[PDB]
């Protein structure tokens, strides 16, 4: 569906894709269709940013700990929008 | 709250004669079927199916 | 209503719910009688009132 | 458990119940009067038709 690479040891937002931009929906509209973060998603280490559609990196990522959990280390998110309604899908994977 | 998908069943087929109508229909799983009527009287009807 | 010229003709489109067509047609402000018989329908069920 | 159909599956004439406020919309039934008033200028005297 949608796929980005993030490296290791990030330092709280550096930059992962433009999401609105790939996906032609386009900029100083979807402000009103009521973008927003689906509450069964949101690993703890990303942030949006509802006004310019940009992916964030809130902590310093660490490979010990998440991929722990899910041995194929990936993260996942999802987004969706109203009038009429979407659903979309992301994945980010931790390299070396 | 939030966004969810759901599914959509296969199209029946209709039959018409002198004031009435058939329906055949195909179900794999409980599905439900409801019908009223347009005048002073409403008549209502409400079923689960399975089956043709 | 219609565009009209010196002779020519036109033709309208009706729809009624009488065994035969017994009415008046104003054009203009003239009247005219029209009479004939009515077939029943064919179909069983449609999709309008 | 004992719920029943809802409302909006039995009305007569075929209405559409909606809320935020109570509502129904689209019915059909009865007769309506009407009166009404037409401007002066819209008619066009006999001697140009």
């Amino acid at each position: 569906q949608l796929h980005y690479t993030v490296q290791e040891e990030q330092e709280h937002g550096t930059f992962v894709g433009n999401i609105a931009e790939d996906l032609g929906l386009d900029i100083t509209k979807l402000s009103a269709r009521g973008f927003q973060t689906v509450p069964n998603s949101r690993t703890p280490y990303l942030d949006l940013n509802l006004e310019t559609g940009v992916l964030y990196v809130n902590e310093k990522i660490d490979r010990e700990q998440i991929c722990k959990q899910s041995p194929s280390c990936v993260l996942h998110l999802e987004v969706f929008l109203e009038n009429p309604l979407e659903l979309f899908q992301v994945e980010i994977e931790v390299l070396d | 709250p939030t966004v969810c998908p759901v599914p959509l069943a296969h199209t029946p087929t209709v039959t018409k004669w002198f004031k009435g109508i058939t329906l055949h229909l195909t179900a794999m799983r409980p599905t439900l079927l409801t019908t009223r009527k347009l005048g002073l009287r409403a008549d209502a009807t409400a079923e689960w199916i399975t089956g043709s | 209503t219609t565009h009209v010229t010196a002779v020519g003709s036109i033709t309208l489109h009706f729809s009624t719910s009488s065994p035969q067509a017994n009415f008046i047609v104003s054009l203009c402000g003239k009247k005219s009688t029209c009479n004939a018989e009515c077939k029943p329908p064919a179909d069983h069920i449609i999709g309008e009132p | 458990n004992n719920s029943g159909r809802p409302l909006q599956e039995t009305a007569p004439f075929g209405c559409k119940i909606e809320v935020e406020p109570l509502r129904a919309s689209n019915c059909a039934y009865g007769h309506i009067p009407i009166s009404i008033d037409i401007p002066d200028a819209a008619f066009v005297r006999s001697s140009e038709s």
